[PDB]
C-alpha cells in the first residue's frame, strides 16, 4: 500500500475507519484485528443537534462521575564526582583535568541546583494545610 | 479502572525510565576509546611512558567530559518539564482541592463538585467528582410570558410547555413550577420581545385579597 | 550526514560511543510531541456536530466562520485567508503530521456547530439544543446584565455583531504582517536547517571540507588524520542543532498548552477571568484553524456612553 | 554506579511524611469543605 508516510508492506487495507491504534502518519493508522490493517482514522461519531428556534433540551436526572488525573512532581535527586568519573584514581589525569579550568566545579553546581529544586517542588504540592487534620 | 490496565500509571513510570535510561548512557560512555588505544585508563598508564602516556589520556579526557557535560544539559531541560508539571498540580491542589473551580475542563469533565489528592511514587493523582446531566427531554419554550398587557420574564429560570401548559424550571435540571408573580419580573409592554407568548400569570395574593 | 557514503569515516565514527544514537532519540521525542500538542487543542470534542439546514439564529450571522462547501476544502472565508497569509542528500527529512489540513478544519467545525446550537453543554455532557438569542441572554445575566436589555435590543445587538464579524477580514488582510507569530515560528526553523547544511562546507582544519577529495588524494594514515577533523566539526555542529530544538520545542509546548486551555475555558465555556479571552466582558468566542497554530475569535461586551449620578449608600 | 562516581541522593520529606499531608487534606475537606 501506497501512503504519503512511504510504502507499506504486510498491512491490509481496508476502507473502514476506526480509532487510530498505531499511528503512521497523513490520517493513516494500523492495528491488529486476526491480521495487521491499515485504515483512515475516524475523528469521531456524527451528531446532528436538533435545533429550532423554540426548542429547548432540559435534563430529568443525573450521574455522579469520578476521574483520574496523573501528574509527576519531582525526579530522582543525583550528584556526580566529576574528576572520578573522568580519571578515576589516576593522579596523572587529575593533574592534567587541571588545564581545562573549572568545568567540573560548574557541572557540579548545576546538578545541584536540580536536586535542591526536586524537594521544592514537591512542598509546593504537598505541604500546603497548615495543620494536621 | 487502575488494577486491571497495567500501563494506566505510564505517565509516571516515563519518568522514571528517562532517568534510569541517562544514567545507563552515562556510564556505557566510559567503554569509548574516542581514539586511545584503550578505554582502559589503567592499561595505558602501565604500558606507556608518560610522554606518550599523556596524549593517549587527553584523548579519554575530551571524550568523557564532553559525554558528561551533555548529560548535565540534558538534565536541565528535563527539570525544566519536570517543574512545569509539578507548578500544575500545585495550582490543582489550591483549586479543585481547597475549593470548587468554574474553570471548564480544569478539574475533570462536567461540573466540578469535589476532589481528592492520593499520594504516589515522584508524583500526584487527583480524583475529581463531577456532576453529569442525564436523560433530557424536548420542551417548548419562548424568552417571555405576555400577561395583561405587560411582559414577564423568568427571575431564576427558562419557560416550557408541555404541549398544553407552560411552566418555569430551573435550567439544569427539569422541575417545572406555576408561573406567579414571585418567580417572574416585569419589563415594558408586549410590543417589543420577539416571539412572547400569551399565557395568565398568578398572583398569590389575590385569592387573599 | 558527517560521513557520507565514506566507509572509511563510518569506521572512524564508531570510536565516539552511541552520541548518534543519542541525538536520533532526541529530534524522535520532538517529533512526536508535536502530534500530541495538535491533539491537545483541537480534539477537544467527543462528536462531530452539524449546523441546520437553515442557518436562522435570530439576525446573527455566522457565515464567514463556518465552513463554504463551494471548496473542496470545506473551509470558512476566513480560514482561507490564514492558509494564503502563512535537504534530503545530506541526510535530513521531513515527517508528515498525524492530521491533516481537512482533519484540523474538521475538529473546528464540530467546535463551532456545537457552540452555536448547544451553547455550552456540549462540553460538559450531552449537547442539549437552545435558540440562539436565549443563549445570549445567558451569556449576559453571566456578566451581571439582566436578559430583558438583550431582547429589547436584539436587532441591535445582532447587527453589531455581524459587522463586527466582517471587520475581521479587513483588519486581517490588510496588514501583511498581522500572523507574523506564525510566520516567526516557520522561519526559525528554516534558519536552523539552512545552518545545519551550510556547515558542510566548512573545514574545520581541514585540507579540504569534501570528503572525497581528502581519500582520492591522501593514503590512509594522513587521510584519517584529515577526516578525524571534520567528523569532529560536523559531529559538533549537528549536537548544536539538537541542542537548540529541544530549548525551541518546550516554548512551543508552553504555547499549545495556553491554547488547549483557552479552547477549554473560552470557547467550551464563558470565562470571568480578565483579559483571559479578550478584552472588556467575555461572551464567547470561536476557533478557526491556521497553519502550525489556532486563531481565536474574541466576542466580548463593552460600556459606553456613561452619565453622571449622585449616589447614596443607603436609604432612610 | 557508584564506583563510577554516580550517588543517588534521598528526599527532604519521606513517604510516610507525604501520606500524612495527604491524610490532612482529605480530612479536612470531609469534615470542613473549603473553609
Ligand atoms: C476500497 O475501495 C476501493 C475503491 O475506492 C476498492 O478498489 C478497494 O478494493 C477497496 N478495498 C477494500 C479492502 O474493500
Ligand atoms: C435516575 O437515574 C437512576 C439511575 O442512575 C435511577 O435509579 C432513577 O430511578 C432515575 N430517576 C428517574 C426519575 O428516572
Ligand atoms: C427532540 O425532537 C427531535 C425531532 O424534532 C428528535 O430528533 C430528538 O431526538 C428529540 N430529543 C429528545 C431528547 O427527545
Ligand atoms: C401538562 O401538565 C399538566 C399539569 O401537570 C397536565 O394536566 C397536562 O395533562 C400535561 N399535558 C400533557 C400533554 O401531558
Ligand atoms: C420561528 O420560526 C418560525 C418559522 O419556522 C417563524 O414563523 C416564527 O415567527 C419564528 N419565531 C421567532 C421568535 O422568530
Ligand atoms: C395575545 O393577547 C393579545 C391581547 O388579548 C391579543 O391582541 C393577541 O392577538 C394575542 N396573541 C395571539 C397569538 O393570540
Ligand atoms: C450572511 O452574510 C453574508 C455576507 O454578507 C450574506 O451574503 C448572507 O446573505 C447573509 N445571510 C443572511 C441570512 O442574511
Ligand atoms: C461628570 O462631571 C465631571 C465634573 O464634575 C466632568 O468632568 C465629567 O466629564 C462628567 N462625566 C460625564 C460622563 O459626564
Amino acid at each position: 500500500f501506497q501512503t504519503r508516510a512511504g510504502c507499506l508492506i504486510g498491512a491490509e487495507h481496508v476502507n473502514n475507519s476506526y480509532e487510530c491504534d498505531i499511528p503512521i502518519g497523513a490520517g493513516i493508522c494500523a492495528s491488529y484485528q486476526q491480521s495487521i490493517i491499515a485504515y483512515t482514522m475516524s475523528l469521531g461519531a456524527e451528531n446532528s443537534v436538533a435545533y429550532s428556534n423554540n426548542s429547548i433540551a432540559i435534563p430529568t436526572n443525573f450521574t455522579i462521575s469520578v476521574t483520574t488525573e496523573i501528574l509527576p512532581v519531582s525526579m530522582t535527586k543525583t550528584s556526580v564526582d566529576c574528576t572520578m568519573y573522568i580519571c578515576g584514581d589516576s593522579t596523572e589525569c587529575s593533574n592534567l583535568l587541571l588545564q581545562y579550568g573549572s568545568f567540573c566545579t560548574q557541572l557540579n553546581r548545576a546538578l545541584t541546583g536540580i536536586a535542591v529544586e526536586q524537594d521544592k517542588n514537591t512542598q509546593e504540592v504537598f505541604a500546603q494545610v497548615k495543620q494536621i487534620y | 479502572s487502575l488494577s486491571s490496565t497495567p500501563s494506566a500509571l505510564g505517565k509516571l513510570q516515563d519518568v522514571v525510565n528517562q532517568n534510569a535510561q541517562a544514567l545507563n548512557t552515562l556510564v556505557k560512555q566510559l567503554s569509548s576509546n574516542f581514539g586511545a588505544i584503550s578505554s582502559v585508563l589503567n592499561d595505558i598508564l602501565s604500558r606507556l611512558c608518560p610522554p606518550e602516556a599523556e596524549v593517549q589520556i587527553d584523548r579519554l579526557i575530551t571524550g568523557r567530559l564532553q559525554s558528561l557535560q551533555t548529560y548535565v544539559t540534558q538534565q536541565l531541560i528535563r527539570a525544566a518539564e519536570i517543574r512545569a508539571s509539578a507548578n500544575l498540580a500545585a495550582t490543582k491542589m489550591s483549586e479543585c482541592v481547597l475549593g470548587q473551580s468554574k474553570r471548564v475542563d480544569f478539574c475533570g469533565k462536567g461540573y466540578h463538585l469535589m476532589s481528592f489528592p492520593q499520594s504516589a511514587p515522584h508524583g500526584v493523582v487527583f480524583l475529581h467528582v463531577t456532576y453529569v446531566p442525564a436523560q433530557e427531554k424536548n420542551f417548548t419554550t419562548a424568552p417571555a410570558i405576555c400577561h395583561d398587557g405587560k411582559a414577564h420574564f423568568p427571575r431564576e429560570g427558562v419557560f416550557v410547555s408541555n404541549g398544553t401548559h407552560w411552566f418555569v424550571t430551573q435550567r439544569n435540571f427539569y422541575e417545572p413550577q406555576i408561573i406567579t408573580t414571585d418567580n417572574t419580573f416585569v419589563s415594558g409592554n408586549c410590543d417589543v420581545v420577539i416571539g412572547i407568548v400569551n399565557n395568565t400569570v398568578y398572583d398569590p395574593l389575590q385569592p387573599e385579597l | 550526514y558527517i560521513c557520507g557514503d565514506s566507509t572509511e569515516c563510518s569506521n572512524l565514527l564508531l570510536q565516539y560511543g552511541s552520541f548518534c544514537t543519542q541525538l536520533n532519540r532526541a529530534l524522535t521525542g520532538i517529533a512526536v510531541e508535536q502530534d500530541k500538542n495538535t491533539q491537545e487543542v483541537f480534539a477537544q470534542v467527543k462528536q462531530i456536530y452539524k449546523t441546520p439546514p437553515i442557518k436562522d439564529f435570530g439576525g446573527f450571522n455566522f457565515s464567514q466562520i463556518l465552513p463554504d462547501p463551494s471548496k473542496p476544502s470545506k473551509r470558512s472565508p476566513i480560514e482561507d485567508l490564514l492558509f494564503n497569509k502563512v535537504q534530503k542528500f545530506n541526510g535530513l527529512n521531513v515527517l508528515p503530521p498525524l492530521l491533516t489540513d481537512e482533519m484540523i478544519a474538521q475538529y473546528t467545525s464540530a467546535l463551532l456547530a456545537g457552540t452555536i446550537t448547544s451553547g455550552w453543554t456540549f462540553g460538559a455532557g450531552p449537547a442539549l439544543q437552545i435558540p440562539f438569542p436565549m443563549q445570549m441572554a445567558y451569556r449576559f445575566n453571566g456578566i451581571g446584565v439582566t436578559q430583558n436589555v438583550l431582547y429589547e435590543n436584539q436587532k441591535l445587538i445582532a447587527n453589531q455583531f455581524n459587522s463586527a464579524i466582517g471587520k475581521i477580514q479587513d483588519s486581517l488582510s490588510s496588514t501583511p504582517s498581522a500572523l507574523g507569530k506564525l510566520q516567526d515560528v516557520v522561519n526559525q526553523n528554516a534558519q536552523a536547517l539552512n545552518t545545519l547544511v551550510k556547515q558542510l562546507s566548512s573545514n574545520f582544519g581541514a585540507i579540504s571540507s569534501v570528503l572525497n577529495d581528502i581519500l582520492s588524494r591522501l593514503c590512509p594514515p594522513e587521510a584519517e588524520v584529515q577526516i578525524d577533523r571534520l567528523i569532529t566539526g560536523r559531529l559538533q555542529s549537528l549536537q548544536t542543532y539538537v541542542t537548540q530544538q529541544l530549548i525551541r520545542a518546550a516554548e512551543i509546548r508552553a504555547s499549545a498548552n495556553l491554547a488547549a486551555t483557552k479552547m477549554s475555558e473560552c470557547v467550551l465555556g464563558q470565562s470571568k477571568r480578565v483579559d483571559f479571552c479578550g478584552k472588556g466582558y467575555h461572551l464567547m468566542s470561536f476557533p478557526q484553524s491556521a497553519p502550525h497554530g489556532v486563531v481565536f475569535l474574541h466576542v466580548t461586551y463593552v460600556p459606553a456612553q456613561e452619565k453622571n449620578f449622585t449616589t447614596a449608600p443607603a436609604i432612610c
